[PDB]
């Protein structure tokens, strides 16, 4: 299932809009699969997929709250570790394990994200305008050079 | 319009997941008296208004910021809390999490704003100190080559 | 009933279920095979050359300068039982178009890298060591697929 | 009465005196039509298109990618395939393939924040590394291997 | 026996969250002017150099 | 759109006459798996992109 997050909130505030997704399945063990099977038996994947959906956001929504956006889209094997961590064992009593989770999408109204990147634009940038520069030198000198031979 | 250790208002979205503890014959037989006869929906209105009563204490018991960072500490306080008294219905949350934390009031989108001018003077000096050097090239490059030109155009004319 | 199936050498027909067992795969690369008509199935796939256009557009350099190049390439089944067996797994009851489908993107891989690797000269003009590297690189991973880009 | 399959699937038997289901990958089985049933699997391989935009790298810088993948089920461990089975059985290759396509991206995501625009397009063997390195060991989970990943498109509207 | 309401026709309750408004308003626009101040001195030191 | 040791270009038809070393059995086999069944113009259309490289 696709978790989605929306109007987040952040270690320094910030907020985000996050899509995260889960991979899932009942638990192959007796003792869960028992558990597991007293909610649904008798129900649909939907009612499975919906239930578990509220979940899932949850465990996100605590973990986006105590980290940077850095860590958010870097991070992500940290995230995913403490997805592990905080999500598992709350979930598991359901019976249920997330075989794997990630995230898909990583955005917001307000442009904080797009600053992080300007800085390199202005570095290849500068690299470029220098070697034109530099090449308009050679070319204006010997232009000039040929000129006055002639 | 909820309410916090400091007064200030929120907007929030709780989920729980409410099950019988059929695994008590005890508790199970407690609560059958209660619920016998009535339907999955009944039952569910039935649950739901007591959960809000313990959203609001421990929502009154904590700040905003503790309210959207701390959710592990929020949701032990609120088992905590509310356990106990779902308990004597015979009515146990497997979990409870929160799925929406708003408000019209400002007070949400200031925290971030540190941020916002924090990167704004990173993308501001990177910008200027790029430019300064494509300046301080450009004008060296203009130099030898205005220079040389007048030094060529010199022997043309001699 | 039983039915004799005579094939080329241009085919690999698989059988499975037969005189030798239950639980396996009879291989066949041209000759013939004997199959009941309940007891073992008959599938056939082509160990033919096949040959694609291997387009690249807007690349990029070892000196970042972009490109558009037209590759070509010629590639086979690879013609030994191992490989032959990893390959058959893809395609059996598929079509040419689709194993034509699926290798273009792989050359397409190593094509990319190996331009990154290189400058518009080498690029034109060292198409002896472009070719080395095209071997190089692109042989051991596509290898893997059971399937051999002869040039 | 018998029942065959190519090399291209694997065959599931369950039923009467055959609790234990038996899996036979390109074979034939003798079975009881009324008394125990017979389920199948593709072992073929689906050419993913691992799409990206709006991408991140090391030093935030966003990219627009498109990366291609190979998925196959590893049917030579009768353990990974297995697991794998019951993750996908009675599924169309079409429903595996939205399934996996969605994990993939994870890792390409991941891999791209730890990258820079530069080695993203020349290293391509180093980015093909990083990805196995950090990707295998998930999709193995899922019983899934990835033949190969490549690169067919890297762009973005900024200069 | 819980609580589902507590509200009123006159403002009282809503002043007692006032304090915090201005608490986290502060805190937000301090931010932003010292930010302004780190980009326009470096902004005019770039100038100068060119 | 050719391309030299200078770079200058040319524009060039050059002609080939290919055919199957059949008198090599070795080679012979060899080709014929790879054309058993093909027409002249299949062939042919094979071969012609192998040339121009």
């Amino acid at each position: 299932i696709l978790c989605r997050c929306e109007n987040i909130e952040t270690s320094e505030g910030v907020p985000l809009f996050v899509t995260g997704v889960a991979q899932v399945k009942i638990m192959t063990e007796k003792e869960l699969l028992a558990v597991a099977c007293e909610q649904f038996l008798g129900k649909n994947v939907q009612d499975i997929k919906n239930v578990v959906l509220q979940t899932l956001e949850g465990h996100l929504r605590s973990i986006l709250g105590t980290l940077t956006v850095e860590q958010i889209y870097q991070d992500r094997d940290q995230f995913a570790k403490l997805v592990r961590e905080v999500a598992a064992p709350d979930v598991g009593r359901m019976g249920i394990e997330i075989l794997s989770f990630t995230i898909k999408d990583v955005y917001d109204k307000v442009d904080y994200l797009s600053s992080l990147g300007k800085t390199q634009t202005a570095v290849v940038q500068r690299d470029a305008d220098i070697g034109v520069a530099e090449a308009e030198r050679d070319a204006g000198i010997r232009e000039a050079e040929c000129k006055k031979e002639m | 319009k909820v309410y916090t250790r400091h007064g200030v208002p929120i907007s929030v979205t709780g989920i729980a997941q409410v099950k019988i503890q059929g695994q008590n014959k005890e508790m199970l037989a407690a609560a059958c008296q209660m619920f016998l006869g009535k339907t999955e929906a009944e039952i569910a209105h039935i649950a739901l208004e007591t959960l809000e009563g313990h959203q609001r204490a421990i929502m009154a018991h904590m700040t905003v910021e503790e309210i959207y960072k701390d959710r592990q500490k929020f949701s032990e306080q609120v088992f905590k809390v509310a356990s106990s008294d779902l308990v004597n219905m015979g009515i146990s949350v497997v979990s409870y999490t929160l799925k929406d934390i708003h408000d019209d009031q400002d007070y949400l989108h200031s925290l971030g704003k540190a941020r916002t001018a924090q990167v704004q003077k990173d993308a501001r000096i990177g910008e200027a100190e790029a430019k300064r050097d494509a300046g301080i090239r450009e004008a060296k490059a203009k130099q030898e080559k205005v220079s040389a030109q007048y030094l060529s155009e010199i022997e043309m004319a001699k | 009933m039983g039915n004799c199936h005579t094939v080329g050498p241009n085919e690999a027909l698989v059988v499975s279920g037969g005189c030798c067992g239950s639980d396996y795969k009879q291989y066949v690369f041209g000759g013939w095979a004997w199959a009941w008509w309940c007891i073992s199935d008959t599938q056939r796939l082509s160990l033919e050359v096949m040959t694609i256009l291997c387009r690249c557009e807007n690349i990029e350099t070892s000196e970042g300068v972009p490109l558009f190049v037209t590759g070509v390439a010629q590639v086979k089944i690879m013609t030994e039982k191992e490989l032959l067996a990893v390959a058959c797994e893809q395609f059996l009851g598929k079509n040419v178009q689709d194993i034509k489908n699926v290798v273009l993107q792989t050359l397409e891989g190593h094509l990319r890298s190996i331009l990154g690797t290189l400058t518009v000269e080498q690029i034109y003009q060292d198409r002896d060591q472009f070719a080395k590297l095209v071997r190089e690189v692109a042989a051991p991973d596509v290898g893997r697929m059971g399937i051999e880009i002869l040039s | 009465m018998f029942f065959t399959c190519g090399p291209n699937e694997a065959m599931v038997v369950s039923g009467f005196c055959r609790s234990p289901p038996v899996m036979v990958a390109g074979g034939r089985v003798f079975v009881l039509p009324c008394i125990q049933q017979i389920q199948r699997i593709s072992l073929n391989t689906l050419t993913l298109n691992v799409k990206s935009e709006k991408v991140y790298t090391r030093h935030g810088v966003p990219i627009s990618v498109t990366g291609i993948a190979q998925v196959k089920i590893q049917g030579q461990n009768k353990e990974m395939l297995a697991a794998a089975c019951q993750m996908f059985l009675g599924k169309t290759e079409a429903e595996i393939a939205h399934i996996a396509l969605e994990t993939l991206e994870g890792h390409q995501r991941a891999i791209m924040a730890h990258m820079t625009v530069e080695e993203i397009y020349k290293d391509r063997q180093k980015f093909s590394e990083q990805v196995f390195k950090v990707a295998s060991s998930d999709l193995v989970n899922m019983g899934i291997s990835v033949v190969s990943y490549t690169l067919k498109d890297i762009h973005d509207d900024q200069d």
